DNA sequence: CGGGTTTTTGTCTGGCTTCACACTTGATTTGCATCACTGTGTAAGACAGGCCAGATC
DNA sequence: GATCTGGCCTGTCTTACACAGTGATACAGCCCTTAACAAAAACCCG
DNA sequence: CGGGTTTTTGTTAAGGGCTGTATCACTGTGTAAGACAGGCCAGATC
DNA sequence: GATCTGGCCTGTCTTACACAGTGATGCAAATCAAGTGTGAAGCCAGACAAAAACCCG
């Protein structure tokens, strides 16, 4: 607690489940290209530009 | 919305033709601002000459392997890894939360013509998925395991004149949305050789630029930045073995404390945070050379459990689920013990506890309606 | 285009949001547009009596096996089977 | 495969189908009444479920014509001069008779004389074919002529299969060096 | 069955705005076809157990 | 002294259990029409 | 600095229409947990 | 008379093969960056007169 301030509450499929989503829906073969498609397509995904244009609808 | 290329171009010149008017835009200036958007495009500089590190600074994805000669004649290996460059991958973040960056500073009572060193606290985090391989030609094939390194930025702050003001915290960090990832890997968890040559450059490069200073442009006015680095995003399995501690077996099982579990046992809440990087390196060094010449387990206990050498220096934490269970099943095996009058009878037989769990088990699904299990959750 | 509910309306409100005119269509109305278009919704009529047929034209997805028999003490079957009424589907086909 | 299953299942829509055969329907789309007949034709038909639904031996059978009652032995001498002698009700009326055997005949006879017929049809089909099954046996038949006449069997009344071999071979060969053409057992359009 | 009442239809004179070729050329994006590279449903294709009848001591 | 056996580790190996995603249903918030009173403000002369 | 005069919002009456989330039966599916077959002994016995 | 053996029949995997996807390229073609410069249209002010349909005497 003196050290960082928050014990946190952090945790699963999150990183299973979006992995296999984004490698069946757009991804290329020979696994060469697939990994490179899956890893832009994870970068684009966690964007706070894209989000903060996303969730712009509350307000 | 996970949509892919063909059927975007199909809706969106259904919609241009039934609108008559173009609304959406085509997969050109789409794939343009997705390379503007992606890292290594805006330029950046470091006031020290980062050695070890290229100066190039208009490449994004590269091969893992960091150029590692896989022909015949070499070690077997053929897990494909995929990489960004740690600088890039910064300064792509910082840049992508310049705006909301700049409207904390304007919220927080600061003008916008100013100048660092800003400090941005950046934690790090590495962790397996599980079978990735969606096999259908014959069924289950192989167990394929994939892992990824990340990184996340949850504190930025600038210190003027005499105090300082936090700028930007992170609202939630410990959420799937903020997770910026280095690098993938299809490698399994256990397999420590291929591990530490894929980690070994990101490891190099975040010692690199652990004493260095950024300058970017942000709105036309250069800025200075400089990173902490903390590692706190590893569970206790990958901590105790990135570490060079052992395994889950003897009794040595705490990763902040040196302690053993019969002194732990013994005596609660008697010990204090002391398992640093350096001692670690210090201990692995004495077990190397064995400057005493002792027998095995002598040395073993003098150097407390470290018996491999570390090569990430990370931050153990603990996770709020798991402190609370490991509270509840003590609570629930005192239950048990006391259900059962344990302080008249001397001995205590197999069947005498399985009726007491029994009895506990019936009660509770007859008073509080619930269905107890051996599965013990959060 | 193979488009969820929750997606498809996470898209309409996101781009009423950014725009600020309705240009896309609810939730509803899509279920509406939709079941405008399903089978059991128009009148029809048929000059000859058509015996062994109902005469209800307000009906759509029915249980293939037309009354079954999947008693215990039957012959076994483990099969889901899901059909429209030939008239329907003819009078949709045609509307 | 599962006959009893997919009878009970398409017992209706069949009873629905002969019931609105000779039926007027009546609608008001256009704003005004409109009437409407309708004809059925079930040529969207494979090979595989015409030879069970109709009530014909699925693949054992000597007969191979879905139209003629001619044997596979019979085909090979009468190559173009045949008619279509096959119906619905013709097919009720031999099963019929099978089931009867009112000629009190062997079980051979019987089976030569039904022309194949032992199941009961229930749907009136009308079988047809497409052009990829004609042009892959015209050339599945001209692969094995070419290989006859390339191996001179004319003057050899008895060769041996593994000389034939050696003439596929030979023939796969040539060809891959003249035409530039892959050969493979597995044919396809 | 003829006349009256709306309702819509135009008038010149003089006076405002308002989009379109006309080239001018040479970048820009716009669009449809092509390229790299596998996973898989499906139909050809032998294939051995089984069922036979022809055969010998 | 050689052989058989109970007990402490140890690397798997099945599991129940917590979630994940979906179309349809159900709550749960925003305008509408008089209106006499209830408030917020910007600006100005005393 | 302070009222006067003037310029803008709230309030509850209510059965509606309209739109935004939350939930509900449904299953599937990833994942530590904790049990269990061995491995490896040190002690008892002929 | 008692088995022994070669040749079809048919339910079997088994195995190649073309197609559908993902992504990115990559040339042919329509459009636009600004420069005036007319040049033909659209509507409005000023007060004064023609077709077409339904109801009443
Ligand atoms: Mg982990
Ligand atoms: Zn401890
Ligand atoms: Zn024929």
């Amino acid at each position: 607690i003196e050290r960082d301030g928050s014990i946190g509450a952090w945790a699963n499929q999150s990183g299973n489940k979006l992995f296999r989503r984004f490698r069946k829906m757009n991804a290329r073969q020979s696994k060469c290209y697939e990994m490179e498609d899956v890893l832009k397509h994870h970068w684009l995904y966690t964007s706070k530009y894209l989000q903060k244009f996303m969730n712009a609808h509350n307000a | 919305t996970f949509l892919s290329c063909s059927q975007y171009h199909k809706m969106y010149r259904t919609v241009k033709a039934i609108t008559g008017r173009q609304i959406f835009q085509p997969l050109h200036a789409l794939r343009n601002a997705e390379k503007v958007l992606l890292p290594g495009y805006h330029p950046f500089e470091w006031q020290p000459p980062l050695k070890n590190v290229s100066s190039r600074t208009d490449v994004g994805i590269i091969d893992g392997l960091s150029g590692l000669a896989s022909s015949v004649d070499e070690y077997p290996v053929d897990t494909i890894a995929k990489r960004f460059r740690y600088d890039s991958a910064l300064v792509s973040a910082l840049m992508d939360m310049e705006e909301d960056i700049l409207e904390g500073m304007r919220s927080q009572d600061l003008d916008d013509y100013l100048n660092g060193p800003f400090t941005v606290v950046v934690k790090e985090s590495c962790d397996g998925m599980g079978d990735v391989s969606e096999k259908h030609g014959s069924g289950p094939a192989v167990p394929e395991k994939a892992v990824r390194f990340s990184f996340t930025v949850m504190r930025i702050t600038i210190e003027h004149g005499s105090q300082n003001v936090k700028v930007f915290e992170e609202p939630k960090p410990n959420s799937e949305l903020c997770c910026k990832p280095l690098c993938l890997m299809l490698a399994d968890e256990s397999d420590h050789e291929t591990l530490t040559a894929i980690l070994s450059p990101l490891i190099a490069e975040r010692e690199a630029m652990k004493s260095s200073e950024l300058t970017l442009e942000m709105g036309g006015i250069p800025r200075t930045f400089k990173f902490i680095f903390r590692g706190t995003g590893y569970d206790e399995k990958l901590v105790r073995e990135v570490e060079g501690l052992e395994a889950s077996g003897s009794v040595y099982i705490c990763t902040l404390c040196d302690t053993t579990r019969l002194e732990a046992s013994q005596n609660l809440v008697f010990h204090s945070i002391t398992r640093s990087h350096a001692e670690n390196l210090q201990r692995y060094e004495v077990w190397r050379s064995n400057p005493y010449h002792e027998s095995v387990e002598e040395l073993r206990d003098r150097v407390k459990g470290v018996s491999a050498k570390p090569f990430i220096e990370t931050v153990p934490s603990i996770d709020a689920l798991h402190c609370d269970i490991g509270n509840a099943a003590e609570f629930y095996k005192i239950f048990q013990l006391e259900i059962g009058e344990v302080y008249k009878h001397p001995n205590a037989s197999k069947e005498e506890r399985k009726r007491w769990q029994a009895t506990l088990d019936k009660h509770l699904r007859k008073r509080m309606n619930l269905k107890p299990i051996m599965r013990m959750n959060g």
